[PDB]
RNA sequence: GUUACGGCGGUCCAUAGCGGCAGGGAAACGCCCGGUCCCAUCCCGAACCCGGAAGCUAAGCCUGCCAGCGCCGAUGAUACUACCCAUCCGGGUGGAAAAGUAGGACACCGCCGAACAC
RNA sequence: AUGGCCGAUGGGCCCCACAGGGUUACUGACGUCAGCCAAACUCCGAAUGCCGGUAAGUCCAAGAGUGCGGCAGUGAGACGGCG
RNA sequence: GUGUAAGUGCACAAGGGAGCUUGACUGCGAGACGGACAUGUCGAGCAGGGACGAAAGUCGGGACUAGUGAUCCGGCACCUCU
């Protein structure tokens, strides 16, 4: 006999690259995702491919907004 | 406050964390005795490690 | 025999032989039931044959529930061939039937009947099982 | 011949180039577009066939 | 008794009204160094506010309401084009220059569109 | 400063909702009156917009009443679980610890403005 | 996907037309009560592991880690524990 | 319902409709993802000259992820190179 199946795509190694208090540059990719399971805020934004990037340096900050899950760039203050 | 931590069993068969746990400690071979606090992060060594060292309260 | 109008899914994985049944522990249905100890896949065949034992102990008169379908499938490779070219077509329909997972139900007058009834029920399966009650 | 061909729009005023795609079952050969060519500004620009 | 059966065009009128202004609000907002002139109108009135919706705070104020501007002998775009002088003027006041226009889910025309261009005429820029 | 209040926002956006049954119209929000003007309907001045102030809080909005429906929801226990002990017991230790359930939880916070107060 | 309840729906019967009716030995959807299941179901949701930070530990040593370069060999794995 | 598989998402709409349009651009790209290598991917932002918009702003193809083929060799157009 035979199967009809055998195929799978490449991985595509999306997932979170930064997480949580994670000092971040500007323009670091913070999420790779397909859709929005994670949303932009503040000093984020999202790409063609619904990717999330920092738009300033800081730390970032996962945070909900109106039930969005978001991701944030919170500043990190120097001395 | 502190405790003697004396290993008593080997590392053959002893995962990563275990082993760099007693080093941590100070431990490298058997009957080897060490002294420590009663801190939480020895503490969290000593659960770790508790089947391969015989602890006693110091005092 | 009992089978499923359709499945989404006709191959599926063995379903898992672990844990204490969290539901249909209990009776819900009559008053006598067989309570199973052993982790098992519960068939057609078997769920029928129990059935029409408990049938034929006891005729008209009390009513008989049968709290599990047999909805899984089971494949079987054909015979006389090498592994790999495919997983094997269904074959086999259990049910997991973990332990405390209540069977077979029935609601008759009496206990005597009832309970041999069920014991036949309980030689036609393959496991270890239990009467209870739906009094405690 | 495909439907969606190559198209190689040019311009206008120099005749120079951009490339893209467009169905060929559009009733027509000329896909008049605006397009910014290097060596001038904002023209427009047409498929050579 | 009386119980009516649809919601009222006061009530379509409103949710309507404020979908469009989160809708617009989406990409607007508001900041200490570019607040957000945000309008409300009534068919007797109009209102505007400058946020910084950082802090979810107001900076300067303006309405047909006072009599400074409800004694005018004119039209409700009069009304709109003393409103938008004196919010740019008072937004002078505060320390400001440039905004971000909130229509507040209105369509930007008549007593609106006049309104900002007088608070434009008057010195805020957008 | 006080409002049965008008806006602009916020919350691990439902403890906030829905549905109650009894209420309010000071300014305001509103319905509402008309389309002459900017503007507008793939038809319609319904809407959008404009000009207005005849009457009405009927509705929206707002206030009070709530465990009726939904939402939140511990504790403890259980399941599951990393490590460990244990010659099958998936047994047991010390740690973490749900879901479901049950007990119980019914909007709040800020800024501005309005009338009044002052 | 189990059993009940309701009962559309149809099948029959009777009023026997054709419609409209009641009635049912039957099927009986939808809905609802209770109990259930799922690797490609999830209102939920761990422990672990992972990322990062931080304070310490080891610290005459792990003979660590990273970067560069010379020289490699390996690129047939096995059993056992767990999934 | 999302052009089309599935999933993740989208009702704040990314779904439906209308108007104007060609950014389905040029020169570039901080920084990142992914990473045997070669490939691949996102990208704020600067300028040019534009579209839409009152303005803010958005637009370097499409809700996203597939829709493609290294190098050699040769062809075409343009170029103040030889």
């Amino acid at each position: 006999s035979s199967s009809r199946n055998g195929r799978d795509s490449a991985a595509q190694r999306l997932g979170v690259k930064r997480f949580g208090g994670q000092v971040v540059k500007a323009g670091e990719i913070l999420v790779r995702q397909r859709g929005t399971h994670f949303h932009p805020g503040v000093n984020v934004g999202r790409g063609g491919d619904d990717t999330l990037f920092a738009l300033a340096p800081g730390a970032v900050e996962f945070g909900a907004k109106r039930g969005r899950k978001t991701v944030n760039i919170v500043p990190v203050a120097r001395p | 406050a502190e405790l003697k931590i004396t290993q008593v069993r080997s590392t053959i068969g002893a995962r990563w964390k275990q082993r760099e746990s007693l080093r941590t400690l100070g431990l490298k071979k058997i009957r080897q005795s060490v002294v420590r606090e009663d801190n939480a992060q020895t503490r969290g060594l000593i659960n770790t490690v508790h089947h391969l060292v015989e602890v006693e309260e110091v005092g | 025999m009992l089978i499923p109008r359709k499945v989404k899914h006709r191959k599926q994985h063995h379903p898992e032989q672990r844990g204490i049944a969290s539901g249909g522990t209990s009776v819900s249905f009559g008053d006598y039931g067989i309570q199973a100890l052993e982790h098992a896949y519960i068939t057609n065949r078997q769920i029928e044959s129990a059935r029409i034992a408990i049938n034929r102990h006891i005729k008209r008169g009390g009513k008989v529930w049968i709290n599990i379908f047999p909805d899984r499938p089971l494949t079987k490779k054909p015979a006389e061939t090498r592994m790999g070219s495919g997983k094997g077509s269904p074959e086999w329909w259990v049910a997991n039937v973990k332990p405390g997972r209540v069977l077979f139900e029935l609601s008759y007058p009496d206990e005597k009947t009832a309970r041999d009834a069920l014991t036949r029920a309980i030689h036609k399966l393959p496991i270890k099982a239990r009467i209870v009650t739906r009094e405690e | 011949i495909r439907p969606i061909v190559k198209l190689r729009s040019t311009a206008g005023t120099g005749y120079t180039y951009v490339t893209r795609k467009n169905r060929r079952n559009d009733p027509d050969r000329i896909v008049l577009r605006k397009y910014d060519p290097v060596l001038r500004r904002h023209v427009e620009f047409r498929e050579e066939r | 008794a009386h119980k009516p059966v649809g919601q009222n065009i006061s009530e379509v009128r409103r949710n309507a009204r404020l979908r469009r202004h989160a809708r617009l609000r989406k990409k607007v907002a508001g900041t200490a160094e570019v607040p957000r002139l945000v309008v409300n109108r009534s068919a007797r009135h109009i209102h505007v506010q400058l946020v910084n919706d950082l802090n979810g705070t107001t900076l300067a104020a303006a309405s047909s309401i006072e009599a400074d501007v409800r004694a005018i002998d004119g039209d409700k775009k009069a009304h709109s084009v003393r409103v938008g002088q004196l919010i740019a003027e008072r937004a002078k006041a505060a320390g400001v220059e440039t905004v971000v226009f909130d229509r507040g889910g209105y369509t930007y025309g008549g007593r609106i569109a006049a309104l900002a261009d007088a608070a434009r005429e008057a010195g805020l820029k957008f």
